[PDB]
C-alpha cells in the first residue's frame, strides 16, 4: 500500500 | 542502484546449436531478474520475467534458471529468429541493465574481397583527399584494416564502418576511410591498406601510387 | 494490441529544453504505471524516470535528476518528458515501457515498449551532403567484379537515402552505417560490385536524398584511368 519503495506496484 | 554484468559480449554459433548467457549482480536480487531480446533497430521485447517464467508468446526452447547473485538464459535450438542481442535487467532497486550479449551466426569462413578507391578531384578540389579500403563479404566480423602511407603505419587519422550480417549468406563489409588534407595527400606518394584475416592465408595489400592514379 | 508511440524527438542544441510525448492504446493507461528508458551507443540500456498511475510518486536517475521531468495526462492518454538543460551525453533514443500487472508481487518491473524517438544533441546546423565518386580501377577489381560508389561525407542531421539508377540497381548494394565525424557531421558510403565488362556499356549513378535539407544530388561514378 503505502510502500515508499520505487519499486513497488505503480499501478 | 545494483550493478549488472553480462558474458560473453558476443556469442557466435550455427543454427540448431545450445547456448546459455550468464548474468552477473554486484549484490543479491532474489529473483527480480528480466531477459530482453532486441533486434537492431527495434526496442526490446521481454521474454522471460522473474528469472524463469516465459511470457506469452515466447517459444519454450527459451528458459531462464538462476537467483541470487548470477542467472543464466538457454536457448535448446537456435532459430534463425532467436540470433540477437540479448540484455538481463534487475528491477529490485530501480532499473538496471547489462552490456547486452550479441549472437551471431557462425558460417564456413569466407574470405574478404578487398578494394581501394583514391580520392577524386572534386573533393581534392574542395581542400580535403578521403582514401577508402572496401572488405566485402566475409565472415568471421574480426579482420584487423591498417593503413600505411609511404611505408609507414597510419593512427588516429581513419575511421571505420562494418555492415550487419547479411540475411542471405551470414557475412559482413567494412569500409575504413582515410581523410587527410590535400596539402599533406600531395606529400606523400604511396598510399596502401594491408588486410590481416581467418580466411587469407597471407595479408593482402592494395596501394596506389599518388600520381599515377 | 498494448501499443505505445513516442514522439517529441530530433535535433537540439546544447542547454535547450525539449519535451518528449509517448501515446498509449490498447489498455487502460490511467491504471497503469510507465517508464522512460534511454539507450546510447556508449552507455547502453539506462533507466531515466518512473511515475506512477495517478502522476504522483515520480523517481528519477541521479544523472538526469534536476534537469528532467516526468509528467502524464491520462485524459489524452499520452505520457511525457521535459529535458531541460541539454547536455551532449543525454543524445540517445528514448522508450517508453509500461509496469508490470499487478500481483502479490512487491517488486514490478516493465513488459512492454516502444518503438523510440530519437534525442540529438549538437552545435553543428543543417548541412547538405557533398557527394564525392570512388570511381573503379584495375585497384578495384577481384576476378571479373568490380567495386564502384559514392561517398556522402559532411551532412547533418540524419537520415541520407542512397539509391542506384534511381532503383533499377538493387543487387550487389552496400550501404554502410552512418560514422559521426569530428566535424560533429556524418559521413556515409554506399558501394556496389558489378562485372568488370559493363564499366563501357553501363552507367552507374547514386542518387542521395537528403530531406532533411531538400536536397537530392545524381552523381555519376566513372572508371578512372589505372
Amino acid at each position: 500500500d503505502g510502500n515508499p519503495d520505487p519499486n513497488a506496484n505503480p499501478n | 542502484d545494483i550493478q549488472m554484468t553480462q558474458s560473453p559480449s558476443t556469442l557466435s554459433a550455427s543454427v540448431g546449436d545450445r547456448v546459455t548467457i550468464t548474468c552477473r549482480a554486484s549484490q543479491s536480487i532474489a529473483s527480480w531478474l528480466a531477459w530482453y531480446q532486441q533486434k537492431p533497430g527495434k526496442a526490446p521485447k521481454l521474454l522471460i520475467y522473474k528469472a524463469s517464467s516465459l511470457e506469452s508468446g515466447v517459444p519454450s526452447r527459451f528458459s531462464g534458471s538462476g537467483s541470487g547473485t548470477e542467472f543464466t538464459l538457454t536457448i535448446s535450438s537456435l532459430h534463425p529468429d532467436d540470433f540477437a542481442t540479448y540484455f538481463c535487467q534487475q528491477f529490485t532497486s530501480y532499473w538496471t541493465f547489462g552490456q547486452g550479449t550479441k549472437v551471431e551466426i557462425k558460417r564456413t569462413v569466407a574470405a574478404p574481397s578487398v578494394f581501394i578507391f583514391p580520392p577524386s578531384d572534386e573533393q581534392l578540389k574542395s581542400g580535403t583527399a578521403s582514401v577508402v579500403c572496401l572488405l566485402n563479404n566475409f565472415y568471421p566480423r574480426e579482420a584487423k584494416v591498417q593503413w600505411k602511407v609511404d611505408n609507414a603505419l597510419q593512427s588516429g587519422n581513419s575511421q571505420e564502418s562494418v555492415t550487419e550480417q547479411d540475411s542471405k549468406d551470414s557475412t559482413y563489409s567494412l569500409s575504413s576511410t582515410l581523410t587527410l588534407s590535400k596539402a599533406d595527400y600531395e606529400k606523400h606518394k604511396v598510399y596502401a591498406c594491408e588486410v590481416t584475416h581467418q580466411g587469407l592465408s597471407s595479408p593482402v595489400t592494395k596501394s596506389f601510387n599518388r600520381g599515377e592514379c | 494490441q498494448v501499443l505505445l508511440v513516442e514522439s517529441g524527438g530530433g535535433v537540439v542544441q546544447p542547454g535547450t529544453s525539449l519535451r518528449l510525448s509517448c501515446v498509449a492504446s490498447g489498455f487502460s493507461f490511467s491504471t497503469y504505471g510507465m517508464h522512460w528508458v534511454r539507450q546510447s551507443p556508449g552507455k547502453g540500456l539506462e533507466w531515466v524516470a518512473i511515475i506512477w498511475y495517478d502522476g504522483g510518486n515520480k523517481f528519477y536517475a541521479d544523472s538526469v535528476q534536476g534537469r528532467f521531468t516526468v509528467s502524464r495526462d491520462n485524459s489524452k492518454n499520452t505520457l511525457y518528458l521535459q529535458m531541460n538543460s541539454l547536455r551532449a551525453e543525454d543524445t540517445a533514443v528514448y522508450y517508453c515501457a509500461k509496469a508490470y500487472r499487478t500481483s502479490l508481487d512487491k517488486k514490478y518491473g516493465m513488459d512492454v515498449w516502444g518503438q523510440g524517438t530519437t534525442v540529438t544533441v549538437s552545435s553543428a546546423s543543417t548541412k547538405g551532403p557533398s557527394v564525392f565518386p570512388l570511381a573503379p580501377s584495375s585497384k578495384s577489381t577481384s576476378g571479373g567484379t568490380a567495386a564502384l560508389g559514392c561517398l556522402v561525407k559532411d551532412y547533418f542531421p540524419e537520415p541520407v537515402t542512397v539509391s542506384w539508377n534511381s532503383g533499377a540497381l538493387t543487387s550487389g548494394v552496400h550501404t554502410f552505417p552512418a560514422v559521426l565525424q569530428s566535424s560533429g557531421l556524418y559521413s556515409l558510403s554506399s558501394v556496389v560490385t558489378v562485372p568488370s565488362s559493363s564499366l563501357g556499356t553501363q552507367t552507374y549513378i547514386c542518387n542521395v536524398n537528403h530531406k532533411p535539407s531538400n536536397t537530392k544530388v545524381d552523381k555519376k561514378v566513372e572508371p578512372k584511368s589505372c
